[PDB]
RNA sequence: AUGGUAGGAGAGCGUUCUAAGGGCGUUGAAGCAUGAUCGUAAGGACAUGUGGAGCGCUUAGAAGUGAGAAUGCCGGUGUGA
RNA sequence: UGGGAGUCAGAACAUGGGUGAUAAGGUCCGUGUUCGAAAGGGAAACAGCCCAGACCACCAGCUAAGGUCCCAAAAUAUAUG
RNA sequence: CCGAUAGUGAACCAGUACCGUGAGGGAAAGGUGAAAAGCACCCCGGAAGGGGAGUGAAAUAGAACCUGAAACCGUGUGCUUACAAGUAGUCAGAGCCCGUUAAUGGGUGAUGGCGUGCCUUUUGUAGAAUGAACCGGCGAGUUACGAUUUGAUGCAAGGUU
C-alpha cells in the first residue's frame, strides 16, 4: 500500500446544485444527476465514503417523454398481500406527483446500500421553479450533451 | 515400543485457533470450524491479492476521467493524446498530481491536445 | 481381538434402532480392547558372510593403529586381583578413559582387578569383537594375544 | 479494604440464583439485605447469609465500619453435578445441579 | 570408526512407504488402491493365472 | 520540489527528506543510490520528459536492506484432496531521498 | 416439532433479556424495625 | 519449465524407544498458559507466568510413528428451556 | 526390456449418421473440443458455450473474448443510412 | 514389553457392584505432603460452608487433596452496535484505544468491493444426496515364511553354509 490519496470527513467539501428539468430527458437527466450525487465528477472520488454534492431538481412537470411512454410504461408496486399488485402510468404520475416519477428514476441509478441510500437523501426536487433551499447558496448546473 | 499421542495434536489444533482470532462465536473457540474457516480464509486472499490491482486502476481511471472532464477533455481522447506525446506516466501518479498539484495536470494536458 | 476376554455376542441387533452396527464389544475401535497390528515376538538377528566378519575385524583394528590407539606390552603378572595396582598401571601408561585391554586365552586375575573399573573393559584374543573395540579409544595387547590374533586373521 | 464470603456446595441451580444476585450487585448493603427480605425466591435467605458472613468478616478482620459499604462483587458459579436416574418418567436421567456463590463487599478507597 | 559417527554407505537404506497417513504423501485416503471393486477389499484380489 | 522516478517495474512520487520502500537494489546499507529514469519534475518549474528529461537524476540513501512481514499462501480444491501451503517474504531496500537535481 | 438446528449463545442470551426479576417497592417502615412491604403490615416487623 | 483427481517417482518435518558422544536442570526439568519471533511446508526457538523432577542436542538404529469425519467406542459438557 | 499402477457408470457442445415422430437435457456409433482432473475474464446468475491454461510478491504496463448512459472500468465518439 | 481408555476382564471393593428364571454376560474406580506436623483459638451461621489466625518450603498442596488442557458456565471492562437482508470471512479503509520477541507495530471496525461450509460418492452436489451436537482421548497395509525385481557390500569360475 504506497501512496494514493483517500478522502475522508475533514477533506470533503459537498456543495449545492440546482437544476432545470424543463425541455429535459427523464433518463438522461437522471444519469447525470446519479453521478453528480456519488462524486463520479469529482477527483477525490473514493468508494467507500460519500464524496458527493447536494441537488436540486425544481419543474418536473415539463419533463418529457419520447413515443407513447405517456400511456405505456406502467409502474408497478406489490403490497405483499396475494393479488396485491397495484399499477400507475408514467403521465398519471406526472400529472399527479411528479417528484416521485424523477426522484424513483434517480434512485434506481444509484446502488442499493447504505451509502446509496444516503446519498439518494441529498436529492430535492420539486414541482415548479421555487425552492426553499436559498440558504444554502445554490449555483445553477447546466447538462452536458 | 508403544508412541502415545502426546501435545502434538494440542499444538496443531492451538496455532490454528490463534489464527482464528476476532472470528464470530464457535469459529473462534472449535477447531473444526475453524480450520474451515482458516482455509477459505487464505483462498480469499489468494484472489483478492489480484483484485486488488484491478480495483485500484479502476480508481486512478475514474479519478483522472473526472479531472480531465474540467478541461473539457476525456480519459480516452487525453491517454491517446499522453501517448502519442510520448509520455509514458502511470495512471497513478496522473491521478496524484491531479490532486496535489492541478496546474502541472493542465500544462501536460495542452500537451496531449497539441498532440493532436 | 480372538485373544481379548469375552466379545462372544453381538451387542445389540444389526440393525438395532438408531445405531451404529457393531458385533463385538472387543473390536479394535473399542475402548475394551483388541489390537490390530501390534509386536509380535519375534528375533532381530542376522547372518553374513565369514569373509565380511574378518575384514571388519581387521579394518577395526587398522583403524585403531592408525590412529595411535594401539599399545602393546609384556605379560602381565599379577598374582591378586588389585583394583588399585591396575589402575596405576593405566595411569603410567598414558591411557584414555576407554580402554579395552586383550589377553591371550584367559587371566582370571586381570579380569577382577580391571572388572569393576569404569571405561575399562577385558576380552580374549578368541573373544574379540568389532563393537567392543570400536567403543574404546586404545587397545592394549599383550605380544602372545597379538601374534595370536594375527595367525587367526592374516 | 476488601472483605469475602462464599457459600460452596449450595443446593440450587446457578440460573435461579444468578436472577436475585444481579439485583444486589453494586447497591449498598443495607438496601440489599431490604431487597433480599422483600424477595420469595428460594435463594434469597442462602444470599443474605453469606452478605451478613461478609459483613460480618469485615467488622471482625478488618475493622471496617458497616454503614458505608457496598456490595462489590456478586457472582455465582457451577459446582458438580448430581446424577438421578429418573424412575417415574421412562429411563431419563435428571441433573441436580449446585452453585458456589461469592459476594465481596468494600467501603470503596485505598 | 566411532559409535557417535556411525554412517551407512550410500544408497544402502530407504526409509519404507507408510500408507494411510494423510494426503501429502499421495497415498492417504485409498491407499493407492483406487476407490471400489474387488481389489480395493481387504484380502482381495483374484487369484494368480 | 517533487519528482516522479521509476524503479523496480513501477513509479514513485518522491519528495525532499521523504522516506520511501522499494524493490531489492544491488547496494548495501549506509551507499548512496542515484534514480536516472525521472519522467516529470513539478514545483515552481515544470518539466515533462517524453520518456524522461534527459539528464534530471535523483539522490538518495539507502538503509535497511529487509525483508517484508510473511504471507502464507493457502489454495484448496474442495471435493478432491489437494491443497498447497507456502509462505513468502518480499525483500525491500528502503531509501531517504537527499536532492532532486534537474 | 425439534429443532432442526442448535440455538447459539447469542440467540440465546437475547431471548433471555426480559426474563428478570422487578425490583419491589419498599416504603421505609415510619413505625419501627425493619422497612415495611407495601400496603403490607409484614410479619417481619412491618407497619404498613 | 513449474494447474491438476486414480496413480507413479523423490526429498523432508515431527512422535516414543535404544547405542555412543556431548550437555541442561531446586540459581527450577518435562508438562500447561500467553506473546507483536524464525523457517518455502510439515514445524523450530526465545521471554514471562504456573509447576515442582526429570529432559534436551549430534550421528546412527528400531517402530503400537501423526485423525475431522467410519448412524465409530469411552467419558465430560451443552441445545431444546 | 523390465519394476509399479489406476481405469472398464462417462457428460455437454459442434459436425457426419442410424433409431425415434427431419420429438426429447432421448438413445446408439463415428470425427474434434471442453469438463472429468482447470482456477481466471465474458455469457445476469449457470461443470460442458466464447476468451484463455494460476510457481510466488507489486497501490506498474499491453492486449483477448466481450464492451464504453447510471447501477458498474471505458465514446451521451465521428460519418452515413 | 505397557505405564491407569495402556497392560490381565481385574494395580483399588473382581470374575466383585450390576444384568439375566437359567446356562451365561460382566464393569467403572490409582497419586496430600519429606514428615500428619491433617487447620488449637476467634468471628458469621441451625448446620453445611467460609473469613482470620496458625502448621508447612508451599494450603488457588486442606482429604471432591501432584500437574489441572479444551468444550461449557460466569463477573468486569477498551472498541463497537436499535433503516438493517447476513457461508459471517476476505481486500480496501477513516475514527477510537494501546504500546511489542521494536518491526514499513497491536486491538476494535463507520463504510465500500468480492464471496452459496467440510467429507464421501458422483457425468455432474451450495445442494432439498450421505455423515458429523460440541470437546478430549482411543481408533485402520503390519509380522513370519517363500518368490521376484531394484539399490548396497564382499568374494569371483567360483560363491555359500
Amino acid at each position: 500500500m504506497r501512496q494514493t490519496f483517500m478522502a475522508n470527513e475533514s477533506n470533503i467539501e459537498r456543495k449545492w446544485y440546482v437544476i432545470d428539468a424543463e425541455g429535459q430527458t427523464l433518463g438522461r437527466l437522471s444519469s447525470e444527476v446519479a453521478s453528480i450525487l456519488r462524486g463520479k465528477n469529482k477527483v477525490t472520488y473514493t468508494p467507500h465514503v460519500d464524496t458527493g454534492d447536494y441537488v436540486i431538481v425544481i419543474n418536473a412537470s415539463k419533463i418529457e417523454f419520447t413515443g407513447n411512454k405517456e400511456t405505456d410504461k406502467v409502474y408497478y408496486r406489490h403490497s405483499n398481500h396475494p393479488g396485491g399488485i397495484k399499477s400507475i402510468t408514467a403521465g398519471e404520475l406526472r400529472r399527479t406527483n411528479p417528484e416521485r416519477l424523477i426522484e424513483n428514476s434517480i434512485k434506481g441509478m444509484l446502488p442499493s446500500t447504505r451509502l446509496g441510500e444516503k446519498q439518494g437523501k441529498k436529492l430535492f426536487v420539486y414541482g415548479g421553479a421555487e425552492h426553499p433551499h436559498a440558504a444554502q447558496q445554490p449555483e445553477n448546473y447546466e447538462l452536458r450533451g | 515400543p508403544r508412541v502415545k499421542g502426546g501435545t502434538v495434536t494440542r499444538a496443531r489444533r492451538k496455532k490454528t485457533i490463534k489464527l482464528a482470532k476476532g472470528y464470530f462465536g464457535s469459529k473462534h473457540t472449535l477447531y473444526k470450524v475453524a480450520k474451515q474457516q482458516v482455509m477459505k480464509s487464505g483462498q480469499y486472499a489468494f484472489r483478492d491479492r489480484r483484485q486488488r490491482k484491478r480495483d485500484f486502476r479502476k480508481l486512478w481511471i475514474t479519478r483522472i476521467n473526472a479531472a480531465a472532464r474540467q478541461h473539457e477533455m476525456s480519459y480516452s481522447r487525453l491517454m491517446n493524446g499522453l501517448k502519442k506525446a510520448g509520455i509514458d506516466i502511470n495512471r497513478k501518479m496522473l491521478s496524484e498530481i491531479a490532486i496535489s498539484d492541478e496546474k502541472a495536470f493542465a500544462q501536460l494536458v495542452t500537451k496531449a491536445k497539441d498532440a493532436l | 481381538r480372538s485373544a481379548v476376554s469375552g466379545g462372544g455376542r453381538k451387542p445389540w441387533k444389526q440393525k438395532g434402532t438408531g445405531r451404529a452396527r457393531q458385533g463385538t464389544i472387543r473390536a479394535p475401535q473399542w475402548r475394551g480392547g483388541g489390537i490390530v497390528f501390534g509386536p509380535t515376538p519375534r528375533s532381530y538377528a542376522y547372518k553374513m558372510p565369514k569373509k565380511m566378519r574378518r575384514l571388519a575385524l581387521r579394518s577395526a583394528l587398522s583403524f585403531k593403529a592408525q590412529e595411535n590407539g594401539l599399545t602393546v606390552v609384556d605379560a602381565f603378572n599379577f598374582e591378586a586381583p588389585k583394583t588399585k595396582e591396575f589402575k596405576n598401571v593405566l595411569s603410567t601408561l598414558e591411557q584414555p578413559k576407554k580402554v579395552l585391554v586383550v589377553t591371550e586365552n584367559e587371566d582370571v586375575n586381570v579380569e577382577l582387578s580391571a572388572r569393576n573399573i569404569p571405561g575399562v573393559q577385558v576380552t580374549t584374543a578368541q573373544g574379540l569383537n568389532v563393537l567392543d573395540i570400536t567403543n574404546a579409544d586404545s587397545l592394549v595387547i599383550t605380544e602372545a594375544a597379538a601374534k595370536k590374533v594375527e595367525e587367526v586373521l592374516g | 479494604m476488601e472483605a469475602k464470603a462464599v457459600a460452596r456446595t449450595i443446593r440450587i441451580a446457578p440460573r435461579k440464583v444468578r436472577l436475585v444476585l444481579d439485583l444486589i450487585r453494586g447497591k449498598n448493603a443495607a438496601e440489599a439485605i431490604a431487597i433480599l427480605k422483600l424477595t420469595n425466591k428460594a435463594s434469597s435467605p442462602v444470599i443474605e447469609k453469606v452478605l451478613m458472613s461478609a459483613l460480618a468478616n469485615a467488622e471482625h478482620n478488618y475493622d471496617m465500619n458497616t454503614d458505608e459499604l457496598v456490595v462489590k462483587e456478586a457472582y455465582a458459579n457451577e459446582g458438580p453435578t448430581l446424577k438421578r436416574f429418573r424412575p417415574q418418567g421412562r429411563a431419563s436421567a435428571i441433573n441436580k445441579r449446585t452453585s458456589h456463590i461469592t459476594i465481596v463487599v468494600s467501603d470503596g478507597k485505598e | 570408526m566411532k559409535l557417535h559417527e556411525l554412517k551407512p554407505a550410500e544408497g544402502s537404506r530407504k526409509e519404507r512407504n507408510r500408507v494411510g497417513r494423510g494426503v501429502a504423501t499421495g497415498n492417504g485416503k485409498t491407499s493407492g488402491r483406487g476407490h471400489k471393486g474387488q481389489k480395493a477389499r481387504s484380502g482381495g484380489g483374484v487369484r494368480p493365472g | 520540489m517533487f519528482a516522479i522516478i521509476e524503479t523496480g517495474g513501477k513509479q514513485i512520487k518522491v519528495e525532499e527528506g521523504q522516506e520511501i520502500f522499494v524493490e531489492k537494489l544491488d547496494v548495501n546499507e549506509g551507499d548512496t543510490f542515484t534514480f536516472d529514469k525521472v519522467l516529470f519534475v513539478g514545483g515552481d518549474s515544470v518539466k515533462v520528459g517524453a520518456p524522461t528529461v534527459e539528464g534530471a537524476t535523483v539522490t538518495a540513501t539507502v538503509n535497511k536492506q529487509g525483508r517484508g512481514k510473511k504471507i502464507t499462501v493457502f489454495t484448496y480444491k474442495r471435493r478432491k484432496n489437494s491443497k498447497r501451503k507456502k509462505g513468502h517474504r518480499q525483500p525491500y531496500t528502503k531509501l531517504t531521498i537527499d536532492k532532486i537535481n534537474a | 416439532a425439534v429443532p432442526k438446528r442448535r440455538t447459539s449463545k447469542t440467540r440465546k442470551n437475547k431471548r433471555r433479556t426480559h426474563f428478570k426479576i422487578s425490583v419491589p417497592g419498599m416504603t421505609e417502615c415510619p413505625n419501627c424495625g425493619e422497612y415495611k412491604l407495601s400496603h403490607r403490615v409484614c410479619k417481619n416487623c412491618g407497619s404498613y
